[PDB]
């Protein structure tokens, strides 16, 4: 219709089963609460680029030359202005 | 005493303690007020030794130094205290560092 809704949702995914929980206007497709899962496995994949034995989270190709990028807008936006 | 000294850096009685005073107030530095007090105990001359500066009378003549020459000893010592003022205050030459950030 034309009413706004806001949802803040919480869930937990496990092998055994997922829990779903709402803080907020309703969701009519999610069934709040713990439901069992069809298979004894956790659905999502974890994709890990750039991965490091010591990191839990992998590591983005831009955060080597992250500090060059910013050097080269510093050089750049100097010149900008000095010219 | 600061006053003390001012007055034998001009000769003694010429001005009261108030100017004396006042010219110190004016400058932290006695020299610099000395030299303020200086030029301003040129303008004085204009009544301690008027424009005649020679006449003679009778049996006698007295030739006093001309109005210009005794301004111009004052001005002269004015400009010495002046320079012996920024002689203490002046320091030499210098060479510093300069640093900025940078990422």
């Amino acid at each position: 219709g034309e009413n706004k809704r806001k949802a803040k949702v919480k869930q937990i995914i496990t092998a055994e089963s997922r829990f779903v929980e709402v803080e907020g206007d309703k969701i009519e497709g999610l069934e709040e609460g713990e439901t069992p899962n069809v298979w004894g496995f956790i659905p999502i994949i974890h994709f890990k680029n750039e991965a490091d034995e010591t990191l839990k989270y992998g590591q983005s190709d831009i955060e080597p030359i992250e500090p060059l990028l910013k050097a080269y807008h510093d050089v750049m936006l100097h010149a900008l202005k000095g010219s | 005493e600061k006053l003390r000294l001012l007055l034998n850096d001009k000769d003694k009685k010429s001005f009261t303690d108030e100017e004396l005073n006042l010219f110190l107030e004016e400058a932290d530095c006695i020299y610099c007020a000395a030299s303020q007090g200086w030029i301003l105990k040129s303008l004085q001359y204009e009544n301690t030794v008027g424009e005649m500066y020679e006449y003679k009378v009778g049996q006698e003549t007295y030739k006093s130094s001309s109005i210009k020459d005794l301004v111009s000893v004052a001005y002269q010592n004015a400009d010495k205290f002046k320079d012996m003022c920024t002689n203490k205050k002046e320091k030499g030459s210098f060479m510093l560092g300069i640093s900025t950030e940078f990422e």
